[PDB]
């Protein structure tokens, strides 16, 4: 399966772009995200909707909405995607290093993601669980045009690439791929096709 | 339909009046017309219902410390202001402005606001401050000042960019709201 | 830009926004309407390259709704409601004040260079219409000298005083805070003294070799401040009708400075009052 494996991993890009468009679709549909220490009458649920243009984010302190995203002008309908330095994950989020009233506890170590913008403004947000945290980070990194950091993303990569090549080798049933590629027979220098082209 | 009292003080070396007028004018950045009079006002919707408001523009000259306080009573919210690029402004506010404002009105929602935020990160401005031995004092110690008073908000904006300026007024008027 | 459609490329519109849209709120709203959402910064002129270049470029700014002309109302002592209706709707004319420096940029003064290149805007239809926006049908610009600039600033301040005076004059259950606002500001051209600024600007003979034949304007301004004086007088008396003890030191300052400027215009500016 060495030619098989090299062929499978060598035609990578389609699944990669496929997955990342799926990611950005998920970002656009989004959901109500989570704030910091939204306890004393603070709406911990609030939607962060990416534009279908995928350039502006529709977000802010919306109500405790179980339904999730609601289509309207959010509190802030812009996140400048052209100047997001990065999103810090984990202890790199300064809001975790807060030791006063905004002390995030040790059960949100994997839900910390602060969008860097304005070179001083951040968006320290929380995720309901790890899977969509990684999902959103993947989608943003796609907006960054970079690698994906969801374990589920690698899962999809592997399963779909394996399926795809699996459904390719039906033509080679009862045939073997020579590890050394077959020699290219000499092509006569003349291209005077005796038969008509097309 | 109602109006909101809103006072602003600060040294005359920052020209906060430019900020206020450019906001109320809805002026394009760097396009405000400087009027000849003070104490601006506007009629503002933010949430629920629109409201009026008048901005008590107060000159920072120390001699006027006898007419500034007579304006203070029944003030809904006050806005303490400074220059992010002026250490002397910091000395004034923590030494004169903040103290006496706290004494005259110890009971009013308060927000601290920066200025010349564009100049805060200006390389020429910061190098001039260094060669003049002044410090481009940054946000976190501004937050330290805020927590020192526990001002209901601290903000940083600019005139040539109007960044957060609208926001500045938004949390200003939502201090009551 | 050129990526814009046929009816949008190199086209200027006016949008009847919401009742209290801040400029950049509407700007952002339009940016939602349009990708490649950037802003050219030279608000006044177009860009000749961008007159043909792709990458659609836009710019937005609030404009002045030029007053209507309510027919058969031009001199009638009508109430304010009708005209306030006419201030916003049934409109086609729109001007934009253009700051400019023309002259020497002396430090203490700005009216050595104040020139306002207002641009009038005439659109085909009348707001409001079937569509909440319209291209400007005809564009034209204007000019304003520092003489002229002093003129409009002066007169506009005078009416603004008049409007506040009448609006409080018909309604008693009305806050006095604007009176404090306005009369304070009038009394102190505090950050800068506009009156002496006009004195140095035009009343001094220096302008009268700069503008010898254009001294028929300094007399205009002299009459303008002359007609100011009773308007401040109504301001003062209405303040007194709305005076309170906190305003009392304020009021006495207003009154003292009011007779100060009275005698000053009478002799120091030498203007003849009515």
């Amino acid at each position: 399966s060495r030619p098989i494996l090299e062929l499978k991993e060598k035609i990578q890009p389609e699944i990669l772009e496929l997955i990342k468009q799926q990611r950005l679709n998920r970002l656009v549909e989004g959901t109500c995200f989570r704030k910091l220490n939204a306890r004393r009458r603070q709406d911990k649920f609030w939607y962060c909707r990416l534009s279908p243009n995928h350039k502006v984010l529709h977000y802010g302190d919306l109500e405790e909405s179980p339904q999730g995203e609601v289509p309207h002008d959010s509190l802030q309908d812009k996140l400048p995607v052209a100047d997001i330095k990065a999103v810090v994950t984990g202890k790199d989020c300064p809001h975790m290093k807060e030791k006063g009233a905004l002390k995030q506890n040790k059960e949100v170590l994997e839900l910390a993601f602060s969008i860097l913008y304005d070179s001083n403004c951040q968006l320290n947000f929380i995720a309901p669980d790890k899977h969509e945290y990684c999902i959103w980070t993947d989608g943003l990194n796609a907006l960054l045009g970079k690698d994906m950091m969801s374990d589920l993303t690698r899962n999809d990569l592997d399963t779909l690439l394996s399926m795809e090549i699996k459904l390719r080798l039906l033509d080679l049933e009862n045939i073997q791929i020579p590890d050394a590629p077959p020699p290219i027979p000499k092509e006569p220098s003349n291209y005077d096709f005796v038969y008509d082209c097309n | 339909m109602q109006a909101i009292k809103c006072v602003v003080v600060g040294d005359g070396a920052v020209a906060k009046t430019c900020l206020l007028i450019s906001y109320t004018t809805n002026a394009f950045p760097g396009e405000y017309i400087p009027t000849v009079f003070d104490n601006y006002s506007a009629n503002v919707m933010v949430d629920g219902k629109p409201v009026n408001l008048g901005l008590w523009d107060t000159a920072g000259q120390e001699d006027y410390d006898r007419l500034r306080p007579l304006s203070y009573p029944q003030t809904d919210v006050f806005l303490i202001c400074f220059s992010l690029v002026s250490p002397a402004s910091f000395e004034n506010v923590r030494a004169k402005w903040y103290p006496e404002v706290r004494h005259h009105c110890p009971n009013t929602p308060i927000i601290l606001v920066g200025t010349k935020l564009d100049l805060r990160d200006d390389k020429d401005t910061i190098e001039k401050l260094k060669e003049k031995k002044l410090t481009p004092i940054t946000y976190p110690q501004g937050l330290a000042m805020a927590k020192e008073i526990g001002a209901v908000k601290y903000l940083e904006c600019s005139a040539l960019t109007q960044r957060g300026l609208k926001t500045v007024f938004d949390e200003a008027i939502r201090a009551v709201l | 830009g050129q990526g814009f459609p046929s009816f949008l490329r190199n086209k200027i519109f006016i949008y009847r926004g919401k009742e209290y849209e801040r400029r950049e709120d509407f700007s952002l709203r339009l940016l939602t309407q349009f990708p490649n959402a950037e802003k050219m910064t030279s608000t006044t002129p177009p860009g000749e390259d961008i007159k043909s270049s792709p990458k659609q470029y836009m710019q937005c700014f609030t404009v002045k709704p030029v007053m209507s002309l309510p027919p058969s109302y031009k001199d009638k002592p009508v109430p304010e409601q009708i005209l306030n209706y006419y201030r916003a709707n049934e409109v086609q004319q729109f001007r934009y004040s253009r700051p400019f420096r023309k002259g020497e940029k002396d430090p203490d003064n700005e009216f050595a260079t104040m020139w306002i290149e207002r641009t009038t805007y005439t659109t085909a239809y009348t707001f409001p219409g079937i569509l909440k926006w319209f291209e400007v049908k005809q564009i034209s610009t204007e000019e304003i000298s520092p003489l002229e600039n002093a003129i409009e600033t002066m007169e506009l301040t005078n009416e603004r005083i008049s409007n506040c005076v009448q609006q409080h004059a018909w309604d008693r259950s009305l806050s006095v805070h604007p009176l404090s606002m306005l009369l304070s500001g009038i009394v102190d051209p505090a950050v800068m003294g506009g009156f002496s600024n006009y004195e140095k600007a035009f009343f001094t003979e220096k302008y009268l070799q700069e503008h010898p034949e254009d001294q028929e304007k300094v007399e205009l301004l002299k009459r303008l401040i002359a007609l100011q004086m009773p308007l401040l007088t109504e301001g003062i008396r209405i303040h007194g009708e709305k005076l309170t003890e906190q305003l009392k030191p304020l009021h006495e300052r207003l009154s003292s400075c009011f007779r100060e400027l009275k005698e000053k215009v009478e002799k120091h500016y030498g203007v003849i009052t009515l």
